[PDB]
RNA sequence: GAGUC
């Protein structure tokens, strides 16, 4: 059911690109895993950890 | 880890690829090489080394 | 608005062929930008000379072995692209050797030729072993831009080569290795800008400095319609 | 066949079977049990009584 | 809004009562970020006090780990709610939503 | 200490028999003082700053509760206008004219 | 007042100057290491890969 | 041997944010090169307008609450921050935010200043509840290239400020999204010839073509340092 | 109460 989606949205079947390193130009030899993550910043604060 | 990955793929041999059966005097001629993207770390090869 | 202006310190010739030149200040993430750019143009668009074609008499193939001499053919073929010349106004020019009996055949041994500069005199090419042992033969070498295999040359060529003429791979190119590490150089209070330190290894003849200035040339002569 | 938030915001279930009952308001332990200690009851012996 | 869920968001934001669930429902009479009124349905309104519901929000004031507690309104004015709907979140939460 | 007394007297300022309490903000943190709140012993007398914040308070508390009367008020009168209405056709008069 | 002339000499005093480094478990002796230490601002600190 | 010079060619601009343009003529290598250079300095040193600092009367601080207003201050200013903006000669100015009454205010409701223009006019800021409720602010806006913080500025803060002014963090890159695509280019007859593809996605503010040449220019100033001393 | 192995 996710890989028909992918298709839907038009998308690689593994949901991997072909991606450019930013600093070279150079193309990364394999295509790569991407994509959108929910992420959290935790109550541990380096701030009040020094 | 990482090291490890870099070094393993850099090593690894692969079928044909760009440029399998070139002839190179020496080695930093193979980075340029590989830097101008036609030639693949990958290829089996036959290099002059001291 | 306010662009950051660098400038020189740090050019340690270790030898003639190598040069480390340390490079403050830049600006934050120009280390790269400008890092990886001058790479690329420094091989791959590198205009040179250097030698395409070889026709000994009496070797018309690549890989049979004539006695005497210890190295094969293909072996002293890719020796000989190595080697480092210098030419004046002319395109396309044929250099002689002639060399007889025991010894390394040795740079010194071609014609002198007048407009010619052999910049190597001590690069072996090959060994002689008998004295009986003797060899011939007329080396090309053109102008081009930098490295072109034998395989790209015979895609378009209508040219048909003859008996025995002997292609090798050109190696126009004198910028040996070249590669550049980025370490935050921190000017007095911004910490955020970055040093460029920039390793060069090239092909004796011309002189890493020159080498640098070139490189930036040919970069800024197509900067000018951008400019105005 | 929704309300105005759910209208707003509609997530797509790709879960296979139905929830047949619903998911009992989960603190309802806590009120529950103090809510018996005050619990006005003549008969049942809890709390107070 | 995470966008990869178990649709268990809503109902975990709904009980932890950090935020404000509509009562009655009806018509939102007026909106601050601070206050929200509204007025019932007809239908639901007791014969013995007003049908006007009212929800004073808690902005911003201190968590026990030195947190921040800060309400949003979700709904705009004068629109229609019913009973059971998410009128105003708490921090980590969007729409209905648990948004850690 | 001996030296300390000379020089007590060398600069001449001689400092009166107290000692700085004061609350800091921790090196590290900082940030926006957002609210202030003060506790006033019921024996001794109020500081201004005191008075200043608790006439702040009352201003709050009356404008909470005077919108709150006045929403609620507004509300239950408009109720009584549903029901007059039903028998008793009259809007030209009634609303032109006073509430209570 | 934490002038940017202090720093410099700071930078002096610590040129040369080994720190040590530790964590626990101290299992064994490599559990505690010297290192020549450098400055960066930011609040974390910075640790070579291979140790 | 003839080195070629690559000239500003097609420049096409799509939305009022989007803008395409190519550059041929290149050659081989350069395609990359100068792609990848372009993208940075793009971003990072694009000179732009942005909200610097504010001052809403009545509010001392970011975290209380004005009666009659929709959003909280603390989100009115995210949506300033974002608002795009043309200064003409002066380097910063003060812009004025009065309105009164029912309704939504759009960046049009800022009453408008000669040498000042709203790229976005249509852009929400705040909704208005209550008939009586109005207001008044006023929104300073300089000029500035990458991204400055408030907190940067409080970091060397010789400008102690009034309490009620309330600094803004300065989003100054204009650039929003940026990319390079090398394809090849049509010369009549040579093959040779690359084109430098340019996708380029801003907040309005800057032209597509003036942002282009001055990225060039700046670029090119540092050029003169390796290549004049040795 | 939570982090580390």
């Amino acid at each position: 059911e996710i890989k028909e989606l992918l298709k839907l949205g038009d998308l690689p079947t593994s949901g991997q690109i072909r991606l450019y390193d930013g600093r070279t130009g150079e193309q990364f030899e394999r295509p790569v895993t991407v994509g959108y993550m929910y992420m959290l910043k935790l109550n541990h604060l380096v701030d009040d950890k020094m | 880890q990482d090291v490890v990955l870099g070094l393993y793929y850099m090593t690894r041999d692969c079928v044909n690829a760009k440029g399998e059966g070139m002839v190179l005097t020496g080695p930093k001629e193979a980075e340029r090489l590989y830097r101008s993207g036609l030639a693949s770390l990958h290829a089996r090869v036959k290099v002059r080394i001291t | 608005t306010e662009f950051l202006k660098p400038r020189l310190v740090d050019i340690e010739q270790v030898s003639s062929t190598h040069a480390k030149v340390t490079l403050e200040p830049l600006e934050r993430g120009f280390g790269h930008t400008l890092g990886n750019a001058l790479r690329r143009i420094l091989l791959s668009s590198m205009p040179g000379c250097a030698v395409t074609e070889v026709e000994i008499d009496g070797v018309l193939h690549e890989y049979s072995t004539k006695e005497g001499v210890q190295e094969d053919i293909l072996e002293i073929l890719l020796n000989l692209k190595g080697l480092a010349v210098r030419v004046q106004g002319k395109d396309e020019v044929i250099l002689t050797l002639n060399k007889s009996g025991i010894g390394p055949v040795t740079a010194a041994d071609i014609t002198h030729d007048g407009d010619v500069e052999i910049v190597k005199p001590q690069h072996v090419i090959c060994h002689l072993t008998d004295e009986n042992a003797s060899i011939s033969m007329r080396i090309k070498v053109q102008r081009g831009r930098g490295y072109v295999p034998a395989s790209t040359r015979i895609h378009s060529e209508e040219d048909e080569r003859p008996i025995g003429r002997l292609l090798v791979d050109a190696c126009y190119s004198p910028v040996e290795r070249i590669a550049y590490n980025v370490e935050a150089a921190r000017v007095e209070q911004r910490t955020d800008l970055d040093k460029l330190v920039i390793e060069m290894e090239t092909n004796g003849t011309i002189d890493p400095e020159e080498a640098i200035r070139r490189a930036a040339t040919i970069l800024a002569e197509q900067l000018e319609a951008f400019v105005d | 066949v929704y309300s105005y938030t759910e209208k707003k915001r509609i997530r797509k279930d790709f879960g296979k079977r139905p929830q047949v009952l619903d998911v009992p308001y989960l603190l309802s332990i806590q009120l529950d049990s103090f809510q018996k200690f005050i619990e006005q009851d003549p008969e049942g012996q809890y709390g107070l009584e | 809004k995470p966008l990869v869920g178990t649709g268990m968001e809503r109902a975990v934001a709904v009980d932890s009562g950090v935020t404000a669930v509509a009562k009655r429902g009806g018509v939102v009479q007026y909106v601050d970020a601070s206050r929200i009124v509204i007025k019932v349905n007809e239908d639901e309104m007791y014969p013995g006090e007003a049908g006007i519901d009212i929800y004073n929000l808690t902005k911003y004031t201190r968590s026990n780990q030195n947190t921040c507690i800060n309400q949003m309104p979700c709904v705009s004015l004068g629109e229609p709610v019913e009973r059971g709907d998410v009128l105003a979140d708490g921090p980590s939460t969007d729409l209905g939503e648990l948004a850690l | 200490t001996p030296e300390e007394k000379l020089l007590r007297a060398i600069f001449g300022e001689k400092a009166s028999d107290v000692k700085d309490s004061s609350l800091r903000v921790p090196n590290g943190v900082s940030g926006t003082v957002i609210d202030v709140q003060v506790f006033t012993r019921d024996g001794v007398e109020k500081d201004k700053r005191a008075l200043e914040i608790e006439e702040m308070q009352l201003k709050q508390a009356k404008k909470d509760l005077s919108e709150e009367l006045q929403i609620l008020e507004a509300g239950l009168f408009s109720r009584i206008r549903a029901v007059l209405v039903a028998g008793g056709v009259e809007a030209e008069k009634l609303d032109k004219l006073p509430r209570d | 007042r934490e002038e940017a002339v202090v720093w410099d000499i700071l930078d002096e005093v610590i040129r040369e100057h080994p720190v040590l480094l530790n964590r626990a478990p101290t299992l064994h002796r490599l559990g505690i290491q010297a290192f020549e230490p450098v400055l960066i601002e930011g609040k974390a600190i910075q640790l070579h890969p291979l140790v």
